[PDB]
């Protein structure tokens, strides 16, 4: 696991082309995620 | 140490986590090939994560970001997907669950679009599929996200295709 940009306590990426995509995030410590809810499903075949 | 607690779909606490589990999903530019065709999720079960020792840990942490950022945690929910949820669970996030070769370096990966993390339920790039059908786009087989507590302090903006 590498460190955080010196300064910082994640990474932010910024989506750039796609418009549509939200945010996604990078962490370097496990102590700052809480597994808060399991989630159980399928994905469903579009009509 | 970990209990797991169903929540009643006519809870409002479930009715909310699957309100953004489906308002998030989105179409990819792989057009379904890591994580299937679909626009939308059939949600079987939701169930509240419960482990003092992996809240402490994380509530210990918290309040060390927060007092190196103004009194600014930056906490958000947001989701994580992968063959080790079971293990996250009970365990907690530590360096195993490092996305070795990610756009961004070694470190543990979260989305705000639930299907982004999605691709990532079978492995990376949805590996080969799900283990009864090795079908990357089942529809049958039951899949786990975790939806998430997460402390980004201050963060590092990368801009990126
Ligand atoms: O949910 C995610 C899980 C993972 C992930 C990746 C590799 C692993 O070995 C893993 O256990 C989880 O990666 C993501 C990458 C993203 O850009 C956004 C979300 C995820
Ligand atoms: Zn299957």
């Amino acid at each position: 696991m590498a460190h955080s940009p010196p300064g910082h306590h994640s990474v932010t990426g910024r989506p750039s082309v796609n418009g549509l995509a939200l945010a996604e995030y990078v962490i370097y410590r496990g102590e700052q995620a809480y597994p808060e809810y399991l989630i159980t499903y399928q994905i469903m075949r579009p009509e | 140490g970990t209990i797991l607690i169903d929540l009643s779909p006519d809870d409002k606490e479930f009715q909310s986590v699957e309100e953004e589990m489906q308002s998030t999903v989105r179409e990819h530019r792989d057009g379904g090939h890591a994580g299937g065709i679909f626009n939308r999720y059939n949600i079987l079960k939701i169930q509240k994560v419960c482990n003092k020792k992996l809240w402490e840990r994380y509530t210990h942490r918290r309040k060390e970001v927060s007092e190196e950022n103004h009194n600014h945690a930056n906490e958000r929910m947001l989701f994580h997907g992968s063959p080790f949820v079971n293990a996250i669970i009970h365990k907690g996030f530590d360096e195993r669950h490092a996305y070795i070769g990610g756009m961004f370096g070694a470190g543990i990966y979260f989305a705000e679009n639930s299907s982004k993390s999605n691709q990532y339920v079978y492995g990376i790039g949805g590996g080969t599929g799900c283990p009864v059908h090795k079908d990357r786009s089942c529809y049958i087989c039951h899949r786990q996200l975790l939806f998430c507590r997460v402390t980004l302090g201050k963060s590092f903006l990368q801009f990126s295709a």
